[PDB]
């Protein structure tokens, strides 16, 4: 087979730098390698064809070379809009394979979370399950802790998180902790808070509500 | 005198995979053409300033057309499509090369599909080789019998040389010239 | 443009079979090479299979064998998968690929993707998302920002795609990626950030679409 082995397998970087990304072959694939990038969520898009060929639409920052082996693959000037995942495929013989990728991140100035709470709705109530989701938006860095305190009991095991992909316009992640108890054990208490802790904050922030205010 | 003006005057350059040679022997060598030169220069193993003093006992005349970014592998040493599987020099390389920029000349705006140029083979060329085979290039396990498919190619491409494309796209035409009783004066 | 859209995607049993499809247009269909592609959740792309313009090539990658059935129809400019004997592992998403070289040279790179459909392979079954409000409390917002949402729980399998008053509302909107709970399910919340100006005078809609179960769900976001 024609393994396509990536190198580093994730890296990070600041807008303006230059990045270059390496790919290389089992065996001699001559100069057919293919470079795509693919953000979360999103298709592949081609970037460089034949080793070096530029795909038209594609910005000149985006550079190809290699012959054989040891493919490289070379961004000039990092911007904001280059955060992905950036694999490499061969086309010399089948099967068309791609490489393991290199996901590129990047970094940037402090940003402390915007936090948000919400409680469950009524109509959630009447099936028996209620979810509380505190939302921490637009932060950096991805660091966060969430402490759930339910008439300032920490909570434990009953909640669940989920980050997004570091956005690609401003180089901030989001994170939703959602709280999820019974509606008898929800409408037990009245203070449902959400506590956030980040190294851009100076001390921890709580959002709470009182149950049915 | 010896035929200079027939290779680089010509009016219609080789491919690169067919490049035509010309050879040159018992004539007297008015070097001016490559004596002083939107020329390219290069030689190997000798001096242009020298020429004029020695003998060689054959002189060859090698011309084709590749694209910007391929000429610096018409150079002894160097590896790549066109050094690999279109015209391959020895490391041991005596003479000289020229190549100028011919985007008023080899370039159609529709494109200039004529020129062409080996894509695979399953080796390298040796120096000096010239490879004219159109056979189904097998790159799979399974045998192609003279079909164009999947991992059954073409061995040879066009290379479209259009007015618009960048400098690192468009046509150079390249002229190497080897140095080998002594009558090339 | 050069479109193509992959169909067809959606929940099968483990041995069973599925068929996928996928729609040219805004180029010479009958002219290129076209390939199937998929992505394993979280892994790198696989390539899966290719065929020629004429069909006179036909490929698969070793992990098909001879359950996945490549073919095309240059009259209707479509492609075809037939998948059979489906596994755990084709739980992916499937992505339709125009190659950029024109006729028989399939050696240079696919240009034109879809935006892929989804196949699970599971023996579990169709549950349809349940989608709750999530609304800001009377006493609970702090800055001329605002927050707002929709949870999208309970679903399976994956995808689900949110979007906001039919599309019109883009910016500042964050989907977040699903979530498997205890229960085998999947849910996710989606939220957008508002001037808090505008919770009394313009009205916010999630739209919810779950393609396996054909569940499409309207939720009006408004203040408690």
């Amino acid at each position: 087979a024609i393994q396509m082995t990536q190198s580093p397998s994730s890296l990070s970087a600041s807008v303006g730098d230059r990045v270059t990304i390496t790919c290389r072959t089992s065996q001699t694939i001559s100069s057919y390698l293919n470079w795509y990038q693919q953000k979360p969520g999103k298709a592949p898009k081609l970037l460089i064809y034949d080793a070096s060929s530029l795909q038209s639409g594609v910005p000149s920052r985006f550079s190809g070379s290699g012959y054989g082996t040891d493919f490289t693959l070379t961004i000039s000037s990092l911007q904001p809009e280059d955060f992905a995942t950036y694999f490499c495929q061969q086309s010399y013989n089948t099967p068309y394979a791609f490489g393991q990728g290199t996901k590129v991140e990047i970094k940037r100035t402090v940003a402390a979370p915007s936090v948000f709470i919400f409680p469950p709705s009524d109509e959630q109530l009447k099936s028996g399950t209620a979810s509380v989701v505190c939302l921490l938006n637009n932060f950096y860095p991805r660091e966060a802790k969430v402490q759930w305190k339910v008439d300032n009991a920490l909570q434990s095991g009953n909640s669940q998180e989920s980050v997004t992909e570091q956005d690609s316009k401003d180089s901030t992640y989001s994170l939703s902790s959602t709280l999820t108890l019974s509606k008898a054990d929800y409408e037990k208490h009245k203070v449902y808070a959400c506590e956030v802790t980040h190294q851009g904050l100076s001390s921890p922030v709580t959002k709470s509500f009182n149950r049915g205010e | 005198l010896c035929p200079f003006d027939e290779v680089f005057n010509a009016t219609r350059f080789a491919s690169v995979y067919a490049w035509n040679r010309k050879r040159i022997s018992n004539c007297v060598a008015d070097y001016s053409v490559l004596y002083n030169l939107f020329f390219t220069f290069k030689c190997y193993g000798v001096s242009p300033t020298k020429l004029n003093d020695l003998c060689f006992t054959n002189v060859y005349a090698d011309s084709f057309v590749i694209r910007g970014d391929e000429v610096r592998q018409i150079a002894p040493g160097q590896t790549g499509n066109i050094a690999d599987y279109n015209y391959k020099l020895p490391d041991d390389f005596t003479g000289c090369v020229i190549a100028w920029n011919s985007n008023k000349l080899d370039s159609k705006v529709s494109g200039n599909y004529n020129y062409l140029y080996r894509l695979f083979r399953k080796s390298n060329l040796k120096p000096f080789e010239r490879d004219i085979s159109t056979e189904i290039y097998q790159a799979g396990n399974k045998p192609c019998n003279g079909v164009a498919g999947f991992n059954c190619y073409f061995p040879l491409r066009s290379y479209s040389f259009r007015p618009t494309y960048g400098v690192g796209h468009q046509p150079y035409r390249v002229v190497v010239l080897s140095f080998e009783p002594a009558t090339v004066c | 443009q050069v479109q193509l859209v992959e169909s067809g995607g959606g929940l099968v049993q483990p041995g069973r079979s599925l068929r996928l499809s996928c729609a040219a247009s805004g180029f010479t269909f009958d002219d290129y090479a076209m390939h199937w592609v998929r992505q394993v959740p979280g892994k790198g792309l696989e390539w899966v299979s290719g065929i020629s313009w004429n069909s006179g090539s036909i490929v698969y990658a070793d992990f098909v064998k001879g359950r996945f059935t490549i073919a095309r129809d240059n009259a209707k400019n479509s492609l075809f998968l037939q998948m059979n004997s489906l596994r755990a592992e084709d739980t992916a998403l499937y992505y339709c690929a125009k190659s950029t070289a024109l006729r028989h040279q399939y050696y240079y790179g696919m240009d034109v993707w879809g935006q892929g459909t989804t196949v699970t392979v599971s023996s579990a079954s169709t549950k349809g998302p349940s989608v709750f409000p999530l609304a800001p409390s009377s006493k609970s917002t702090s800055g001329g920002t605002a927050a707002l949402g929709c949870l999208v729980k309970d679903y399976f399998p994956e995808p689900v795609t949110v979007s906001w008053n039919s599309g019109a509302l883009t910016s500042g909107v964050h989907t977040f990626p699903a979530v498997l709970q205890s229960s085998g399910l999947y849910s996710l919340s989606s939220v957008v950030t508002v001037p808090s100006s505008s919770l009394g005078t313009q009205t916010y809609i999630c739209n919810v679409n779950h393609k396996p179960s054909n569940t499409k769900v309207d939720k009006r976001v408004e203040p408690k």
